[PDB]
């Protein structure tokens, strides 16, 4: 996992361009994907 | 083996409304300081529902599986054990059968021979049963008085059930507020589910069990911070 | 393709469908009876 520079990660077969840190959001069960008010993704459980 | 309870008063419903009861989780997507409009099968708001009683009295009628049920009970007791859904209720078509025992659940698609009364004690329900297509073993799902909702749910090929549990007051009546309900369980039937009976078990210990129906709306949904469903506006 | 293993040379009989049916099914949905399909009116009571 190179961090902190312009990649394409592919997680679990999501793919894109993005940067990444850690973050303090709490994901019940079944869920593992989130998105915000514009709808892309930006929590992703690792 | 079958007998008949000779004893019982008639079935008679008593009657309440459903204040801002039964909104249940549409999506598996996190979301956080959002409101978004829904459409689909939802228990409209100030909805009239059906009240039955378990005290030598026991309420164990065929009801009608239209689009969805809201199955409320109020126990201390855990009287109500479980449900079966089918058309015929014979064994010229496939039902399926969620039975709770004290430690797991029993989920079971077959051809059952259910009996002209069906009631826990024994297991005096079925009289033979045959073509067992699916079976299942789980966790209890019902594991001084306690709420428990749920929300049955039919829809192309696969039996949804969305469930909440909460401990009330004393006061059985069905509480005036708001309820979020939760996925739970996704169960593949591929059966046609007009009727339903619900089992209670007879020793009788004070129970209430209280039915609604769901119907085509669209729904206003909030989410908070943290992510969880906080409250909802009924359009119409 | 599976003529070879589920061809016999007298024939093989054992796999079945539905021919009659009083309306369509609904997706991924079963059905397994073998009632007596009524093409007119004078019920059957089983008679075939
Ligand atoms: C449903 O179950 C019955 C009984 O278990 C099945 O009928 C048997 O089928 C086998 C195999 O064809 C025969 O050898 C037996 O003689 C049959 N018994 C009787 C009493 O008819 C039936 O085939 C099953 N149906 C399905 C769709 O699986
Ligand atoms: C699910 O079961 C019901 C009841 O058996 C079926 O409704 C019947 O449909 C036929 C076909 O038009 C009618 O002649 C009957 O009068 C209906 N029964 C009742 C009680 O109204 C229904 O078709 C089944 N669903 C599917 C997809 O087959
Ligand atoms: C219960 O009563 C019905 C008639 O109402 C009867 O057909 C059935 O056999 C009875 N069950 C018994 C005797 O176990
Ligand atoms: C719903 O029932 C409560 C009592 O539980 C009552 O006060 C309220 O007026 C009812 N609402 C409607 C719309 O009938
Ligand atoms: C609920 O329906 C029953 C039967 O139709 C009726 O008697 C009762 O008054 C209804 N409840 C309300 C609050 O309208
Ligand atoms: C199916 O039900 C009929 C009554 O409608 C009964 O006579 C028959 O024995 C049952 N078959 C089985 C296998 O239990
Ligand atoms: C309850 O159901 C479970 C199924 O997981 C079974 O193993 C157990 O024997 C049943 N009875 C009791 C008393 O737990
Ligand atoms: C979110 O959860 C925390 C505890 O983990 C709680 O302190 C906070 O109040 C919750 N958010 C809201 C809006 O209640």
């Amino acid at each position: 996992l190179v961090k902190n520079k312009c990649v394409n990660f592919n997680f679990n077969g999501l793919t894109g361009t993005g940067v990444l840190t850690e973050s303090s959001k709490k994901f019940l069960p079944f869920q593992q994907f989130g998105r915000d008010i514009a709808d892309t993704t930006d929590a992703v459980r690792d | 083996q079958c007998v008949n309870l000779t004893g019982r008063a008639a079935i008679q419903p008593s009657f309440t409304n459903s204040s801002q009861r039964g909104v249940y989780y549409p999506d598996t997507i996190f979301r956080s300081n959002t409101l978004v409009l829904s459409q689909g099968y939802f228990l409209p708001f100030y909805s009239n529902v059906s009240w039955y009683y378990a005290l030598k009295r026991v309420d164990n009628p065929v009801l009608d599986f239209k689009d969805g049920i809201y199955f409320a009970a109020t126990e201390k007791s855990n009287i109500v054990r479980g449900w079966i859904f089918g058309t015929t209720l014979d064994n010229t078509s496939q039902s399926l059968l969620i039975v709770n025992n004290a430690t797991n659940v029993i989920i079971k698609v077959c051809n059952f021979q259910f009996c002209y009364d069906p009631y826990l004690s024994e297991f005096a329900v079925y009289s033979s049963y045959a073509n067992c297509t699916f079976e299942y073993v789980s966790k209890s799902f019902m594991l001084f008085d306690t709420l428990r909702e749920f929300v049955f749910r039919n829809v192309d090929g696969y039996f949804k059930i969305y469930s909440k549990y909460t401990p009330v007051n004393v006061n059985s009546n069905l509480p005036i507020g708001f309820s979020a309900l939760e996925p739970l369980v996704e169960i593949p039937a591929g059966i046609n589910i007009t009727k339903f009976r619900t089992l209670l078990t007879i020793h009788v210990f004070s129970a209430a069990y209280y039915v609604g129906y769901l119907a085509p709306r669209t729904f206003m949904l909030n989410y908070n911070e943290n992510g969880t469903i906080t409250d909802a506006v009924d359009c119409a | 393709n599976s003529n070879n293993l589920d061809s016999k040379v007298g024939g093989n009989y054992n796999y079945l469908y539905r021919l009659f049916r009083k309306s369509n099914l609904k997706p991924f949905e079963r059905d397994i009876s073998t009632e007596i399909y009524q093409a007119g009116s004078t019920p059957c009571n089983g008679v075939e």
